[PDB]
């Protein structure tokens, strides 16, 4: 219904991400800082040494199997339009190494999808039972990059003491992204037991293995208006289900009060 | 297992 | 008569907002390839730049950052950009102030008025073979005074490392004081600015700028036009006497200006006394 | 210094 923010990203993304609410009186959420790239709030010393980048020597568009960067994930998984190959492993995704500033190739080579940012039209909107969510304003073919999970990089130890644990994402001495205070559009993506996106670890401008960047891609074709969602995983629900249970929705739901109660009856 | 909830792959 | 040949459609390989072609109508020298083109500064050892987001001074504006209440403007007494992204006529071109552009901690939008350098190259430039000064950069369009041209981008290094670099033709000091000071070396890694020649009558000036961080050790060097620049004009800055006192033993200035201070003739004249 | 550097 009513458009209450023309762009929650304040021009930082390639495209605007509007906010609407046709459900209740909750105003546009502003209790966080929108950022389009990950931030630091303590000394992390991400390894940005250009000489530590593995890089290719391609003089074409990096579409051949000889591209070193592709070979670092056995092959490049992007088709000619920037979408994940049908055969991509959606259960145990590989780590993707995109081309970078040490590579001989051009900025528009075929192995630069995530670093090129958001292209699909998305919307922050009020759901019926799960607060704010994100939905698609267009059809989205399977394998399409949607957005990155961006926030504040923190240590595992800091993550263990964070008072609000509703926006934490484990990268993998493990580090985490907390999108509570600083985050992007991904902070509003809800959990679905029937998910339509999946997270993939990606390297771009650096290859510091502590700090993969988290890219969401569509795991199937997505219809206009559909809510986006991923499976947050059991390392979220084992802790959170004491406080609330899952409000999808789905006949496949594994985390509803009913599901949990049923399994509990385990004699 | 940790004290706080985290989404993960 | 030699023709002018296009020998690279874009030396930046798509990394800049615009292509930067290379031509040669003078000799048989092919496109320069003995360096890595990068659009942003790189590191080759740990610099520990302060990137903590909570250390950023930042503004509370919800307008376009054109009011005198923009904290980021105030950090340079005032924002020096006009509505079209050009330095004000009154800008101090002798002793430029440090510019603090808006950043990710600011409440304003990405297209506020205090984001010129971080938005990149907009003018059309060309890498070309000069008659006497190897490769240089010239304008393919008219450029009004105060216009952002490009950044001096390269490899960040310490003062000490700079002192032992064998090739000293592409070094730029970030700070003129002594102590813990740093330099950009564009010899191995650089952008288009590495090809800008010295001119005793310069048409661009370097200005220290802060964008995504505010670590005072690591200002970014932005070139702005110091006057209106005509189509086809070679771009040039005054490299300064901390370059020429050393380099003039090895070669002298060919800028050809009646104001030249570093030609063989100029040096010879001063020597005489 | 030992090496030449451009500077403001
Ligand atoms: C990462 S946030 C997502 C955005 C959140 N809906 C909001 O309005 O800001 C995670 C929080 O969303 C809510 N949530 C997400 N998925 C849910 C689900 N499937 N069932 C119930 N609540 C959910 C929970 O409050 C959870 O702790
Ligand atoms: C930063 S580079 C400029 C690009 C260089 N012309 C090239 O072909 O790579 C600096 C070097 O260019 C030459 N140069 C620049 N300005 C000059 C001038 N005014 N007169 C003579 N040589 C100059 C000198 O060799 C100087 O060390
Ligand atoms: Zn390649
Ligand atoms: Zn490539
Ligand atoms: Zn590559
Ligand atoms: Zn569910
Ligand atoms: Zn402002
Ligand atoms: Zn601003
Ligand atoms: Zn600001
Ligand atoms: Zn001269």
């Amino acid at each position: 219904e009513k458009i209450i923010c023309r762009d929650v990203a304040r021009g930082y993304e390639n495209v605007p991400i509007p906010c609407v609410n046709g459900v209740d009186g909750e105003p546009c959420p502003e209790d966080y800082k929108y950022i389009s790239e990950n931030c630091e709030t303590s000394t992390m010393n991400i390894d940005r040494n250009i000489t530590h980048l593995q890089h290719c020597t391609c003089v074409d568009d990096c579409s051949s199997s000889n591209c070193l960067c592709g070979q670092l994930s056995i092959r490049c998984w992007y088709d000619k339009d920037g979408r994940l190959l049908q055969e991509f492993n959606k259960i145990e995704p590989p780590l993707i190494f995109e081309c970078n500033q040490a590579c001989s190739c051009w900025r528009n080579c075929k192995n630069r999808v995530v670093q090129s940012g958001i292209k699909v039209r998305l919307q922050l909107y009020r759901t019926a039972k799960m607060g704010w969510g994100v939905r698609a304003l267009q059809t989205i073919p399977q394998g399409t990059f949607i957005c990155e999970y961006v926030g504040e990089l923190i240590s595992d130890a800091e993550a263990d003491v964070r008072e609000d644990d509703s926006y934490l994402f484990d990268l993998d001495e493990v580090y985490c992204i907390d999108a509570r205070y600083y985050g992007n559009i991904s902070r509003f993506i809800n959990h679905l037991c029937d998910p339509n996106i999946i997270p993939v670890r990606v390297f771009m401008l650096h290859q510091d293995l502590r700090f993969p960047r988290i890219a969401f891609f569509s795991s199937r074709d997505i219809r206009t208006g559909e809510e986006l969602g991923f499976d947050y995983g059991d390392r979220f629900w084992d802790i959170k289900s004491k406080y609330f249970t899952c409000q999808c929705g789905s006949e496949k739901c594994k985390h509803s009060a009913e599901a949990i109660a049923l399994e509990q009856s385990r004699l | 297992t940790k004290q706080t909830a985290r989404a993960s792959t």
